């Protein structure tokens, strides 16, 4: 047809995503997300809605050969420069903020679901793929990365769009730190994890119903960030920790962060 | 064929420790074809130049073509990655291999704007190669409008 | 700024709605249809967005200085030369047809939502502003317009699509006459009106759960539409009685009508 | 205002009755100004010429004109409501007047197309004056390509 499948990305949440050619006009790989029913700069762009059989569709999508993580695993020691991270940061916040608005909540802002092109344009994506980390050190164990996840889904309260703002302070983090900020391989101990750093919110912050009273957990704490994302700035400081904020009601917009100081 | 989408898959998302895996504790042969008959070297993920590499280690072909004539080359010419560009041709990758419309590597930098990739390559690379529109790096460069490019092929 | 109010046409289903200034470019008279929310000839064109508060938008509309009863109520004592009819009949249904696809249901089909240019061009528009009718004869009463809801609503059982061309029927007769078809002055009152005419379908035709049931009305004739839609042709008759069926499932497309041999 | 919003309300909607109720059992002053400080002729429902008619009876200054310099004349005639261009006209109405950026009635008219109306204003208008982009009725006809206007304005 007008685009030729070169293999399987991978399978996940949604089917199974391929990578083609967009012979179409000529070149250029593509992402092929197979749907069965019954503009942005920093988004990737749907292409093409193939009808499969008359309902079978066929998305087309943007497509990038580089995410967050191969480039951040591939920087030189000393690492990604201020102004670039300040950079990515700042798209990574603009697409979400369109995203957000238009009623969309990605859910899924892992640094795999995070796009950069050659040039360091950032594109969001959401091919639902997982990814399964062995674990370090003896009692090896799987997990699959929830590093990204915020409290109020951890806890299972809440779902709601600062859900997103969360998995970007985690980001922002990595991107200071090149390793993930928060790495535990159980929900309760990945809620371990978030506490020893952010600290053990006050009684009125932590949410009712909740399987994991604040109880649960010790109040140990709440370490200056800066030993963790190191060498970040101030007004960097400001912002992550306005992500990271367990209380998601107090909890930045990424509107209101992109209005932030950190991008004056 | 199987291990051909077991170690293409990985390569394609850019799971080194897959494709290192799968190439080692595993024993893949690298040029093993997936269910599209395409190796991993040449749908990897262009960017992630340690797949490349790892790849092009334990052996991979590097030149290799697509349906369309494309490779591994104007992939990643195309796409930017340099970083890789290099890998590639430092493992006897030829830069000068037309795709199917004419247009060889440094034609797709150029209309791209990969000003270092068109930089590494103009030296190596044919710049007389007529692209499928008759045109040559050069008079591309010129029909873009790149400056900066139309500078380094000057040489 | 880039527009000039000069008037709340009026206020009603969709907030306040206004008559204001293209000087954006120059001239032309555009209507505002204010909004919180936390192609096609026959159909008004939305203009643009304004953001009023970063939210608050501002709808800017296509918007036209005649609207379909002005004109009928304003052409000369022979009346709406056939052609023109079949004609604004076609584009209405053209345009129907266009909101249907695009799964959009109109609901209000009344003749003030139906604009009709100097030219002659039909746009359709949905200000859900009301019209209140005061009686004629001793013992007077008013009522808004529902002289044009289909039975499914007036028996609040359906308000599928189909409900439109109820509507159209409705306008189509009121073209020929110049003077709206059935108009009464309560749900079952209007019900009445439209059974003298249409006449009491079957049994099987009136739906279950609804308050008004079948045995709540008379059988009383079928009369000839055309002794009431005067002047009608047999081609139109066909048209019009398909549009005026009312079992729903058994009621003319606006597709279908639009392919219907009175556009021949 | 109060009234000037009920009546250019009505009038806006083309609501006659209401129109002649406000005005008649009501006595609201024609001229009486909305809360934007237009009069209904001016933002009334320009095709409802029974509306124009009964507002210029009961008295309503038709020559009143925009931020823009605009005025009834400018928007029936834009419009093409010529019915309504000569009941504004029958009543005093100035044809001539120019607009903020000096296109007249009949420059309007020629813009939007409106053959009969341009040769209704034509007679009475001056082709000389010159639009905001200098040209006058006929060489905006001509800009535009209007044969049958250019025709009617030749005389």
């Amino acid at each position: 047809q007008q685009y030729e499948c070169v293999a399987e990305i991978g399978e996940g949440a949604y089917g199974k995503v391929f990578k083609a050619r967009d012979l179409k006009n000529g070149g250029r790989f593509v992402a092929l997300k197979r749907v069965r029913v019954q503009e942005h700069p920093n988004v990737v762009r749907l292409f093409d809605v193939c009808t499969v059989s008359r309902t079978k569709l066929t998305l087309v999508f943007e497509h990038v050969d580089q995410d967050l993580t191969t480039y951040l695993d591939k920087v030189p020691e000393p690492g990604v420069p201020t102004e670039t991270i300040k950079d990515m940061m700042f798209q990574l916040l603009r697409g979400l903020d369109f995203l957000h608005s238009h009623r969309v909540v990605h859910r899924d802002l892992k640094p795999q679901n995070i796009l950069v092109t050659s040039s360091g344009q950032i594109k969001l994506a959401d091919f639902g793929l997982a990814r399964i980390y062995s674990f370090q050190m003896a009692l090896t164990s799987v997990v699959v990365t929830l590093w990204y996840r915020a409290p109020e889904v951890l806890l299972q309260s809440s779902y709601a769009t600062p859900v997103d703002l969360w998995s970007v302070g985690c980001i922002f983090a990595e991107m200071f730190r090149r390793k993930p900020l928060f790495r535990g391989s159980s929900d309760v101990d990945q809620l371990g994890k978030i506490l020893d750093v952010i600290g053990l919110p006050g009684e009125e912050d932590w949410p009712r119903d909740v399987a994991l009273p604040r109880q649960a957990f010790h109040s140990k704490s709440a370490q200056p960030i800066e030993k963790f994302v190191t060498d970040i700035d101030e007004l960097g400081k400001d912002l992550l920790l306005k992500c990271l904020t367990f209380n998601p009601a107090k909890r930045i917009s990424a509107y209101s962060a992109l209005s932030h100081p950190y991008f004056q | 064929v199987r291990a051909g989408d077991r170690l293409s898959g990985a390569a394609a998302r850019g799971d080194v420790q897959e494709v290192r895996r799968l190439l080692h504790r595993e024993l893949v042969h690298p040029d093993a074809l997936n269910r599209f008959g395409k190796t991993a070297l040449q749908v990897m993920m262009f960017g992630s130049t340690a797949i490349a590499l790892e790849l092009l280690k334990q052996g991979a072909s590097p030149n290799v073509q697509d349906t369309s004539g494309t490779s591994p080359v104007h992939d990643a010419a195309r796409t930017g990655f340099l970083d890789t560009l290099k890998v590639l041709v430092e493992h006897g990758a030829d830069v000068n291999v037309p795709d199917g419309t004419g247009a060889l590597p440094i034609h797709l930098a150029v209309q791209e704007g990969h000003t270092a990739v068109v930089s590494f390559l103009a030296a190596e690379s044919d710049l007389h190669r007529r692209d499928a529109r008759g045109l040559t790096p050069l008079e591309l460069a010129l029909q873009r409008g790149a400056q900066d490019l139309v500078d380094i092929l000057q040489g």
